[PDB]
């Protein structure tokens, strides 16, 4: 959220913080990833619009341009869901392209701040290379791309 | 400038029939779509039947079609489509609509465009709503539209909600575009460009109409006449006549009307509607001259031709000072009133230029003097005053007074339960008395003289104003909301002219003055007093003078 | 009648006008007060509906000004147990109509927003609360139960109104009336003789019709009745209160009388309902309520029970969850769906718009939460709860 | 208080049997409250029901312990009930108007126990009028008054 806001992108360990996306954002809200497509989605509630990008973020595609203070979003199925800090609801969109932009709430006594998708059925499942003892690390791991990555105590020095 | 001098208030949306030189406005107050010539010669009341909130309209002069149409937000939301004369009136859109607030035509294509600001869509169908489709639907763009526009392949709409005019394209809504970004209350909008309006050839401008021609699709002249209210179009149906028939002049809070005396028309257009004013309680009417008059805070009296023209302010407090009830007398052009702050009764001559007004009776302290007087008529002819008091608690008792019309002679013709008083109207030909008692909820009957006291109408919760014509009495009931007509000599035969009027006020019949009666001592001696004449009993006329001189 | 005891009332119309909510006796030589009149502060009474058996009155008060007022609330006639039942999830507008199900103790209410209503239901005495139908074309305002029939009547005074009938769940509507109503501002149903009427104030008409719409009858019409503003029927008796006239009148309820209407109360101000307080009205016994399988136990429902017709087994609903199997008992629900922080809950919504019941019940959490990631290993929702302005937790 | 007993105008005691009538205001009715024991009870006696025997707005009313008699004075209501000095017995039973007409802004009513006659006083015509107890013998007793207001008869003393 600092000036000229950025998308930045590193591992599980953080190996290459490089920021995916940098330009024509100012308030960064609601991150979400369409795990089955690869793409990265987010809102800005200054900009008042939801985009659409890669995971590199060559392409960015603007999939809602009407918004009033949009702050959260999930994605799940072929619907973006997101929520409005002005009307108080929650709405759902097209993925793809947001045709069915409609109201899946009444007007909620309150703002909603954040919603998330339950997927109470398999998620993104993914062999853990940190299970086999720590991922070969002695202290904390993280399980990032191309084998694990061993993490240590901020707190000290290593 | 102004295209009407009178006030035609709420106009939603105006159309201009650019083929026929007219104009198209839906006036949202009367809940009519009214046509005019553009210069305004001739307004007349277009549709008013089933027509609740008549917002958007559009026209199509070009001669295969000749057609018009408008949308309606009421009850049974819809939109319509008429021929521009008026006739074959039906319902194109009636489904998926909740809020038609704007309406636009595309004259090539032959589509009409409109939207719903509750429904958030941008729907277009064909002129007989055969063929339906959208093009912006299920989107946060369109919020709250109001109104539409066309040029070209591009759609433009103001969007109240969001402030911002906002463009796109007119067949699937993509390239969406913001015109303008900050607007206060964007509400119409319109393309001016010449290609909006297709020339086309005028049948009008050879027609033999009296006062207005309008486009029919009906043929073969595919045009017809109008007749502006309180008209009647000859059988050679390319002249009009002047209608000369009595009608009941309703007034109401914020509104008054010419309801036709003939309990089967149901259509509110016996004359032009004053519109506007502000607690509106009695009406006069001067015959000779059309005008009426009616009086609006603060204690002021206006006046208006009954074809809405020359509305102006005939008398302000600052000259002629503040007044509630009118009575005119038309023999000796002199309108009396009373005056709420002073509780006194006036009169002011109507004829010549200067206004002169003095006070004809005031609180004396006796039983003879005006309390607080609350409807007052006069008898021309006979030279009589009356006018009923509701009495103060100073010693004046709620009474039906009557004197002369030079503020002499009084006395105290009827008294007694005449708790609330309400007005009272005199019927000339039979020299009787007709008053209001609301606290009795009665209409009682009884001689000029302070004889032969009848209970004329039982069972009423607020009768407000009485009128007697013929052999008819007209009132109307604030809190029934009702207007009835019962026999005058009975009260039997109750007929329901009008139900469910908000704010029903005081009325008056719009009848021909006597001629053969025409004459008392002021028309027989006109010129002789130097300010202000007043007829007296006999044929006798007295001089008085206005406030602040004295009679030599 | 031994000329010395005491005993309250039991049978008695309460009057519902806008500043205070007040009983009268049916006789009309008895001018005593049935009821200790519900006032005070903030008291705008839209409708008044009454549980006999419980002996409470229930009302909705409305308030655009301030949103605490708008509340359903119930007190007994002896004016001593007062309890707001509902203040949390009242709309814009307000609550607009209250219909009780003595027999099955469910409360149902059309919670009105700016531009939607719900017909949601309360399971009285819990906090089973599910919003039974959401509709935005639509203008559910004045709702009335039958039970014994089994059926939910409500008035519609938006744009296209009409009378509507459904089950005690709203799953099959159909139109009663649909012509020759404006705005059906109140409604009533006769539980004797399977009649529902109605009054409107704009077309100035009282009618009735049967539950299965068939005969459409006008009780009264006219000049007179200017603005009918609430109607009930008891015996052979309409009582209704007219907001201009300011009278509770009463006349026979069949149609073609001519006899003018009785007086009860006169110089009454802003007269807005009327209910009938017997037992006769709400009557109990098995037989009487067809065999209601609701009566008892709930019906064995944990969270909602439904009578609907024809089907002699209690169904069940469940205001949160989804039912099991065993069809008396609701569990979490298994489905994938979404979850969403409000500023002092975390709630839960399903995928599907149409069904309305939350995946698990609303739980309220500290001042401010900006987060929401759920765990199913161990079944938990982490959430950033920002207690203070500086004070974060996770 | 306004919230056990309910709101009250005008006051007249029962000294033989401890009840207190009122005026309540707002309902527009005649009420009895109970001195005697320690629990108030309060019941409306006589109610605005429609008919003209009704109460439309009373302003003073008295009572009689020894023969069960209470008169009051109502100034009317435009619902149809006529301004009138009206009488009935101390339960609410057998309502009757004894006088009415020329009651204009009617003042507070007495009553003169020893001569069973009623003083009451007419603002608007600025008169105070005697009457019998059984609507016979109305005749005025002063002239000339502004705004009277109380009214007391003691003795051989208006
Ligand atoms: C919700 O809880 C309230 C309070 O407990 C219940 O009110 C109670 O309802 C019962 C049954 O109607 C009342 O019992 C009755 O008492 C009267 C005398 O007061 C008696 O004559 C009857 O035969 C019967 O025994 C009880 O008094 C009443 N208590 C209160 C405080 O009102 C209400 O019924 C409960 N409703 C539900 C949905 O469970
Ligand atoms: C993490 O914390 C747990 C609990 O204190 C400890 O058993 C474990 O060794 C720590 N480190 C790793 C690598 O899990
Ligand atoms: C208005 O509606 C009524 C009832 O449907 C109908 O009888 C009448 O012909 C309609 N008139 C117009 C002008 O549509
Ligand atoms: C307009 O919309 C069309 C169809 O979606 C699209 O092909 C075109 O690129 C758009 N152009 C603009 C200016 O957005
Ligand atoms: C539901 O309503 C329809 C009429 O709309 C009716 O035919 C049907 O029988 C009802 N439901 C039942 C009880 O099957």
């Amino acid at each position: 959220w600092d000036t000229h806001a950025k998308i930045e992108r590193a591992t599980l360990g953080g190996n290459f913080r490089v920021p995916i996306v940098n330009s024509s954002l100012v308030m960064p809200s609601g991150l979400t990833l369409d795990y089955e497509e690869d793409l990265l989605y987010w809102v800005d509630a200054s900009l008042q619009r939801i985009e659409r990008s890669t995971l590199t973020g060559v392409d960015r595609e603007v999939i809602v341009n009407a918004a009033v203070h949009a702050f959260g979003l999930t994605l799940y199925g072929q619907y973006i869901y997101w929520t409005d800090l002005y009307t108080q609801r929650i709405y759902r969109a097209n993925k793809y392209d947001g045709s069915g932009q409609i109201a899946m709430t009444t007007n909620l006594l309150s703002q909603p701040r954040g919603i998330n998708t339950v997927v109470k059925n398999q998620k993104q499942q993914c062999n853990n290379p940190c299970e086999q003892f720590n991922g070969g690390c002695s202290h904390i791991c993280a399980p990032g791309p191309n084998g694990a990555e061993c993490q240590c105590p901020h707190e000290g020095n290593w | 400038r102004v295209v009407f001098d009178s006030s035609i208030i709420l106009t939603e949306t105006i159309a201009i029939d650019w083929v026929g030189r007219n104009l198209y406005w839906t006036d949202y107050a009367l809940e009519t779509i009214e046509v005019s010539k553009i210069d305004g010669s001739h307004r007349t009341v277009l549709i008013s039947k089933n027509l609740t909130n008549p917002r958007g309209l559009a026209l199509d002069p070009r001669m295969n079609e000749h057609l018009l149409f408008w949308s309606d937000w009421g009850h049974h939301p819809r939109i319509e489509r008429a021929s521009m004369d008026g006739s074959m009136r039906t319902v194109i859109v009636q489904d998926k609509i909740f809020w038609p607030c704007g309406l636009t035509i595309d004259y090539p294509n032959r589509l009409l465009y409109f939207m719903d600001s509750y429904l958030d869509y941008m729907d277009f169908c064909d002129y007989n709503g055969h063929h339906r489709r959208q093009v912006i639907a299920s989107d946060l763009i369109i919020r709250h539209p109001y109104a539409l526009t066309l040029f070209e392949d591009s759609v433009y709409w103001t969007d109240r909600a969001t402030r911002r005019v906002m463009r796109a394209n007119k067949w699937h809504g993509g390239n969406q575009s913001v015109v303008m970004y900050n607007i206060q209350w964007p509400l119409g909008i319109v393309a001016v460009h010449p290609s909006k309006q297709p020339n086309s050839v005028n049948p009008c401008a050879f027609s033999r109409c009296s006062h207005l021609c309008l486009l029919s699709s009906q043929g073969p002249h595919f045009y017809s006449c109008v007749c502006p209210s309180g008209w009647s179009l000859s059988p050679d149906l390319l002249n009009c006549l002047r209608d000369d028939q009595p009608f009941l002049i309703t007034v109401r809070q914020h509104i008054i009307f010419g309801i036709s005396l003939n309990p089967e028309v149901k259509s509110n257009d016996a004359m032009v509607p004053i519109a506007g004013i502000q607690n509106g309680l009695d009406v006069e009417f001067d015959d000779a001259e059309q005008y009426i008059y009616w009086v609006e805070n603060p204690g002021e009296i206006h006046r208006v031709k009954t074809d809405g023209t020359n509305r102006t302010v005939f008398a302000s407090i600052s000259m002629v000072g503040p007044s509630m009830n009118l009575a005119l007398d038309w023999i000796s052009r002199n309108l009396y009133s009373t005056n709420p702050r002073t509780q006194s009764i006036e009169v002011l001559t109507l004829h010549g230029d200067i206004r002169y007004r003095k006070t004809l009776i005031a609180n004396d302290g006796t039983a003879l003097g005006v309390g607080f007087p609350i409807g007052i008529t006069v008898d021309p002819a006979r030279g009589k005053l009356y006018w009923s008091d509701q009495g103060t608690d100073s010693g004046v008792p709620a009474k039906i007074a009557s004197a002369n019309m030079d503020g002499t002679s009084v006395k105290t013709l009827f008294t007694g339960n005449l708790e609330h008083l309400e007005c009272v109207t005199l019927d000339i030909e039979e020299q009787k008395l007709y008053w209001a008692v609301t606290g009795r909820g009665v209409i009682e009957r009884g001689n000029v003289d302070g004889t032969d006291r009848m209970i004329l109408v039982h069972q009423l919760s607020h009768p407000w104003g009485i009128a007697v014509h013929d052999s008819f009495l007209y009132y109307t009931d604030e809190q029934y909301e009702v207007i009835e007509r019962v026999d005058k000599a009975t009260g039997a035969n109750k007929i329901v002219l009008r139900d469910n009027v908000p704010n029903l006020r005081g009325l008056q019949v719009y009848h021909r003055r006597n001629a053969a009666e025409s004459s008392n001592g002021c028309s027989n001696n006109m010129n002789a007093c130097q300010q202000i004449c007043l007829p007296v009993p006999g044929g006798l006329f007295s001089c008085a003078c206005a406030t602040g001189f004295k009679l030599n | 009648p031994d000329n010395r005891s005491c005993s309250p009332y039991n049978s008695f119309i309460v009057v519902s006008m806008l500043s205070a909510i007040r009983g009268f006796s049916l006789e009309l030589s008895d001018h005593s007060e049935t009821m200790v009149p519900v006032a005070g502060q903030g008291r705008n009474a839209l409708h008044v509906d009454v549980d006999v058996s419980s002996g409470f009155i229930y009302w909705c008060d409305f308030s655009s000004s301030v949103a605490s007022d708008n509340a359903i609330r119930r007190i007994k006639p002896d004016g001593s147990s007062l309890m707001n039942i509902v203040t949390h999830g009242i709309g814009e507008n307000g609550v607009r109509g209250i219909a009780v199900d003595w027999v099955a103790g469910n409360l149902y209410f059309t919670n009105a927003f700016v531009s939607e209503t719900l017909i949601e239901v309360l399971r009285i005495n819990t906090t089973y609360r599910r919003v039974l139908l959401k509709v935005t074309v639509d203008m559910p305002r004045h709702i009335v139960v039958d039970p014994k029939n089994r059926y939910l009547f409500w008035a519609d005074y938006g744009q296209r109104p009409k009378i509507e009938r459904s089950f005690l769940d709203c799953t099959n509507r159909t139109v009663l009336v649909s012509e020759g109503i404006v705005t059906p501002r109140g409604l009533a149903v006769d539980r004797s003789d399977g009649y529902v009427y109605w009054v409107d104030d704009s077309l100035d008409i009282i009618a009735r019709i049967r539950i299965n719409g068939e005969n459409s009858e006008v009780i009264r019409y006219g000049s007179r009745y200017p603005t009918p503003y609430g109607i009930t029927v008891f015996e052979n008796s309409i009582i209704w209160v007219d907001r201009n006239l300011k009278k509770i009148f009463q006349a026979s309820k069949e149609p073609e009388n001519t006899e003018p209407p009785t007086v009860i109360r006169d110089n009454i101000n802003w007269l807005r309902d009327v209910t009938i307080f017997d037992k006769q009205v709400q009557p109990r016994s098995p037989a009487e309520v067809n065999n209601n399988p609701c009566l008892e136990n709930n019906g064995g429902c944990s969270h909602l029970c439904f009578a609907l017709p024809g089907l002699h087994t209690p169904k069940c609903d469940c205001a949160f969850g989804t039912l099991q199997s065993d069809g008396k008992n609701c569990a979490i629900s298994t489905e994938n769906f979404l979850i969403f922080a409000l500023s002092n809950s975390l709630r839960s919504l399903h995928l599907d718009p149409e069904n309305h019941s939350p995946p698990f019940q609303t739980i309220n959490v500290e001042r401010t939460v900006m987060s929401l990631d759920y765990d199913s290993v161990s079944d938990r929702i982490y959430f950033t709860q920002n207690l203070a302005s500086g004070v974060g937790q996770i």
